[PDB]
């Protein structure tokens, strides 16, 4: 057994009744001492590494060839003069054994992480020498952390895309079907998550050319997409991940939400594939009154009125449908719905859900489209609009898939550096270099809506482990505050900089001037609230740190209106999984799973206490499986009330809770305006 | 543990 | 229980030691007076029964408007002026059952069998009314009879593509196999078999872009295939049926092959997925002398020689490969994999077999290409160029993929008419026209390949049938003399009908210039050698006809080099599945399965005796598990050096036979000629 | 069943 993890494990070992916890940092100095810089490649100088990183096809050439080399080498010294240490082993670890750059034997380390943040700051400055060291002083400070694709992937020249989240309109059609599972393919060879909506595919037993009967519905394009996902599992190094998403009232919801059903037979169990649910607030209404509901033949209503079931109003159109004898309609009971999700989230997980009318009540591009699925992580919510793909030489309609690149503000060195609006503003940047340095060639719509919206998604973290660290509980109403203030002002400056991009450049994104943002719409509740913390204490953690009024907010409203917004969506808060261990914070907005994790990397098994974890704040890590849901939904809604997007939710269930628990938090959750709720996680 | 909506879950 | 099936269900009913074959006749004379006639739906005169049609969506009436009403009503007229009687039951069951058009309510018969002829001489004859005439004389005598596809969909506004057989060639890369899915997915649509050549893929545990060890094999895309076939079920009616073939020196073919086991684990089993594999000369040389043999990585191979492995002759290149240390290949047993290979086939009846040295050898175009594969009947054998699909926005590099719409000589028919040199002449023609107007909207090879080689397949059937109604054995000598005439005589008037046509609409087919027709080799056997009957009980059979002797094989080869050739293919020999009841004949040109065909139809059994059965004839109707198949090897072999393409050759077992009979068979085969094998029935 | 090929099974 290592050295460095013997240290480790004396982590659990209680001394004095108390946890080891000193032990990590020595843990992480033996790690370091005795691994990772005997296993360090040695260059003589800056400009030696980097020849050699360019020749032996390592790094890009073309990004490095806009500095001379004294610029990089004094964005080199910018990252190396913070002399920057991890604070624990897993983190050094994590970093180290994931994205640090090996040679092409994954026996030597070639870059350590002042590298590997100076070459991602001298990609983002595209040139700019104090723009790559601004970059710089953001990430070694652990203010900013771009997403897993873009850190790892950035000025490599073997990498995948950095982003990797797509979101795939999928027409009824086997063109379209085909295409989507091309698609699909070409995305996940990249590494990227896919996500599809099968709303607008027909409903089993439709028919195909006035044949009846013909359709196999969603499930048998579900089998197709997951074959798919499992033939393109990225070599190999990661399987295939995707997501459908079926509307409620689809004809097929009951078949889809059966294929996660344990007891499934194999022939219509997909095994590879996430599934979510668009839930419209038609459907929780009818649920609540018990009324008998129907689920609808999407062609039959396409042929109809001539458009699709997902692209009408259900609110308004459900009665419409029910009374219309040339729409097919097929009764259920919703409450019946409602147990089995709740039932199948609590067995699986699954499936994800999204509260249609809740993510469209505040979408500032209603007028592009409304939202009408998410992507494999439940944080993205995006006007699409669907593509139609044609026979071979005829021309494809292409429409405007979804895509945003991801990054994260580490809430608790962004708070500690009182840098909410210079971090949010070169996190804008970076996103905004990141979505324009991205082209997939295989996606016509995805690269069409890319160039059109420019959606970036600038997530946080370190939401629990900031409140824990600083002596407040997360169930509190001093942490929503908190939150509250925080996102408030994240979203008054991730605006600014939007509008100061557009300026600058122009140009906004397409079809800004329908937005709620070229209306004025989207301020109002900026315009006629205050969101400075109601609590001396909350009010206290932002000393030094002007928080945006709401004369602050109607000049902003002023300056958009002037000049535009440059970003169609901005924030999305994503679970933001692996990188937590190298900011050394805690996963997203949601509350730790457990104070320390118990981990197996090969035969020998690490201990990860939650980052800043001690005896005087035990009690304020409190395990989220041990917090009130309803708490943590409170907490979720006064975040989601400042995102664009959605944020990617996680419920944490007790094993004693029965289904009726698990619909009522999902009930409670649709009431206080949540967007998506990720996963089940039972204990 | 399945058990069935009270009519009182949809309202807060 | 019905009356015609009571009275069919006489025909087992031995009276006085013998079966009553004449309760047949009554059989379908009960059948058509209390079914047939009643269930048909009334029309005053031809032409309200036409004008019906067109106007209920039944009739396509662009190639009725060619004609005047005068022409249409003399075609009807000549087609019923043969007072054509089915001979037995089933003949007119499976007609009325399957071909007979009936409303969209499928309770009445709105086409009799004389209706449905006439049709499909008014498709042929694109306007010509003398011509139209011809074809019905020509069906209505049952002398010729177009495929499934043609015969069933001619005419119809509903009809699928009246071709059905599908080639396509993978190349090996994302986008080529997205793109194979897709057309697979098109072709199975309209309802035709697909083949899928997957030797170019390269071979599990090679590397995408410098990576090692992440490419799926040849396993992962037959998964992709079979879920896609069976997504594309042609309404669920007939399953999708999709072909796999590889080269057994493909790299995967084990792995090939162990999908096809009953063992084979449920991830890796492909259900509805055929698989062929092709076989050079080399494999066999190999395993003779017990030599141990290497299966090689296709993609090494490309690298190396910028060329696919089964692009390049393996009886050349296999010695190089091996001695190539650039070259990656592992060491296997060549008799271990033919056995096997014999063991699956007893198993399963899979794969089927292709003998690429037989193929190869007697190919007139190895110009344009060799042929790498077979299609799901394992008949068609045709030059095929790989396409190159790109990505989006990026042009393809459209090959050739093979395709031929199928038709059928009756051989009894033929004979007794005397009529084989104007029943070939009007097939090809009618083969000729459905040729010409089809256009695939989604195979863009497949359409090119159309266009330019303009590949047609006449086959054969009723050889048993015709040897047992004329006391010939099958597996005898004469025999064997009988069809080497008979289709040496098919071959000529095939070839002549071809070189008029070219010299009629002044055009070749493509790339005709370096073609064995072109330089005159192809006639080489045909001017040297005599293949009048030797027998003169066979001698007599084709007494009226002329026989082509050296000098009339010597003229056509002369006309040929004047105006060429315009079919790149004439000749296959397909199946002829369920045509044959309608035609009252044996099954393409393999022995008969059993004297006596015992079906069950709904809840009540039927007996169909093979044509002609009768006491006098009852020991010349041998059953083919009785037939020694090395005189069955050797009767297709005789057939088989006259025809151009293949010959679905199905092999009957008894289950005594060891895997050792089988291996032997199928040596004896490779031995004597034998393009490919179909199937291994067992008794 | 399966039994094994002779060199015999490679001539006819
Ligand atoms: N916790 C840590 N995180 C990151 N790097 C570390 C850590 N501990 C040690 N290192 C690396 O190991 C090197 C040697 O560590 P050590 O504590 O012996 O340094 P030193 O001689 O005291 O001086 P300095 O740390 O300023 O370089 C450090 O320079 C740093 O490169
Ligand atoms: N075996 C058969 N095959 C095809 N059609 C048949 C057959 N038997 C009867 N029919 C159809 O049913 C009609 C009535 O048959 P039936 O034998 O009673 O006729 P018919 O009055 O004796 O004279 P004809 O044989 O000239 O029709 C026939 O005219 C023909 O249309
Ligand atoms: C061809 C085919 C389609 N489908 C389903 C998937 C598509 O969403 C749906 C429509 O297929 P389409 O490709 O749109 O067929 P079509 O356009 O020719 O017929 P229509 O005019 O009615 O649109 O049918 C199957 O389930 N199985 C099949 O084999
Ligand atoms: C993308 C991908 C390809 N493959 C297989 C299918 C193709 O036949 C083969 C080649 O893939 P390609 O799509 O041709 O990949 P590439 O051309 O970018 O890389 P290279 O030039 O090195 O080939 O790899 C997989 O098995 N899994 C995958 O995820
Ligand atoms: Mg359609
Ligand atoms: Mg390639």
């Amino acid at each position: 057994v290592p050295k460095w993890i013997q240290l480790n494990n004396e982590i659990m070992i209680q001394k004095d009744g108390k946890f080891q916890f000193d032990k990590d940092k020595e843990a992480v100095h033996s790690y370091f001492v005795d691994y990772i810089n005997q296993n360090t490649v040695f260059f003589h100088n800056l400009k030696e590494k980097l020849d050699y990183l360019v020749e032996n096809q390592y790094y890009e050439e073309e990004f490095l060839s806009l500095y001379s080399f004294e610029d990089i080498k004094e964005v080199f010294k910018t990252a190396y003069a913070k002399k920057f240490r991890f604070p624990s082993f897993m983190s050094a670890f994590k970093f180290y054994n994931d994205y640090a750059l090996k040679t092409n034997d994954k026996k030597k380390i070639l870059e350590r992480y002042e590298d590997r943040i100076s070459i991602v700051a001298l990609f983002f400055a595209n040139g700019d020498t104090e723009k790559a060291k601004e970059y710089v002083n953001l990430m070694i400070n652990q203010e900013y952390q771009p997403s897993t694709p873009t850190f790892l992937n950035a000025g490599r020249k073997r990498r995948g895309e950095l982003v990797s989240c797509f979101l795939l309109e999928v027409n009824d059609s086997l063109n379209d079907i085909s295409r989507a599972i091309d698609i699909s393919m070409q995305l996940s060879k990249l590494g990227g998550g896919v996500s599809l909506n099968l709303s607008k595919l027909r409903a089993k037993g439709e028919a195909i050319k006035d044949v009846e009967n013909a359709t196999k519905g969603v499930v048998g394009v579900m089998k197709l997409l997951d074959n798919a996902f499992r033939y393109a599992d990225q070599m190999g190094q990661r399987q295939g991940s995707g997501a459908a998403y079926l509307n409620i009232f689809h004809r097929d919801i009951n078949d889809f939400l059966d294929t996660k059903k344990i007891s499934a037979d194999e022939d219509v169990r997909v095994k590879t594939l996430s599934i979510g649910v668009v839930i419209p607030d038609k459907f929780v209404e009818l649920a609540r009154e018990d009324k008998a509901a129907y689920v609808f033949y999407p062609h039959t209503i396409y042929k109809e009125y001539g458009q699709h079931m997902d692209e009408m109003d259900m609110n308004e159109m459900y009665d419409k449908f029910v009374d219309n004898p040339r729409v097919k309609k097929e009764k259920i009971n919703p409450r019946k719905l409602l147990e089995k999700l709740a039932m199948l989230r609590s067995e699986s997980g699954y499936p994800y859900i999204m509260f249609q009318d809740n993510v469209n009540k505040v979408h500032a591009n209603n007028h592009i489209s409304k939202v009408k699925f998410s992507n494999l992580c439940s944080e993205v919510l995006q006007a699409s609009q669907v593509s139609s793909y044609t026979d071979y030489d005829e021309e494809d309609e292409i429409g405007l898939d979804i895509s945003c690149n991801l990054g994260s503000l580490n809430i608790l060195n962004v708070m500690e550096h009182k840098s909410i609006e210079k971090t949010v503003k070169l996190a804008t940047d970076s996103l905004t270099h990141v979505s324009e340095t991205t082209d997939i060639r295989n996606a016509p719509a995805v690269r069409r809506a890319n160039k059109a919206m420019k959606s970036i998604g600038l997530g946080a973290m370190n939401l629990h482990g900031y409140l824990a660290q600083n002596g407040i509980a997360y169930e509190s109403p001093e942490a929503r505050d908190f939150a509250n203030t925080f996102f408030m002002m994240v979203n008054f400056y991730s605006i600014q900089r939007s509008a100061e991009i557009a300026k600058e450049k122009g140009e906004t994104f397409d079809q800004y001037e329908g937005s709620t943002y070229a209306t004025g719409e989207y301020f109002d509740k900026y315009v006629s609230t205050d969101f400075s913390p109601k609590y001396e204490k909350i009010a206290n953690l932002f000393e030094g740190m002007h928080i945006p009024t709401t004369e602050d907010w109607k000049k902003l409203k002023a300056f958009v209106a002037e000049h535009g917004m440059y970003h169609s969506y901005r924030l999305c808060i994503a679970p933001t999984g692996s990188i937590s261990y190298v900011q050394s914070s805690t996963a997203s907005v949601m509350p730790i799973m457990e104070r320390i994790e118990e981990r197996t990397y090969g035969n020998s098994k690490t201990y990860y206490p939650m980052p800043g974890l001690a005896s005087n704040n035990w009690f304020f890590y409190k395990e989220a499986y041990d917090m009130d849901m309803f708490k943590v939904v409170d907490m979720i809604a006064t975040i989601q009330q400042h995102i664009d997007q959605g944020i990617s939710f996680t419920l944490f269930l007790k094993d004693t809770m029965t289904t009726r628990d698990l619909n009522r938090i999902d009930l409670y959750a649709h009431h206080r305006g949540i967007k998506t709720i990720y996963y089940a996680r039972t204990k | 543990t399945v058990e069935p909506l009270k009519d009182d879950d949809f309202y807060f």
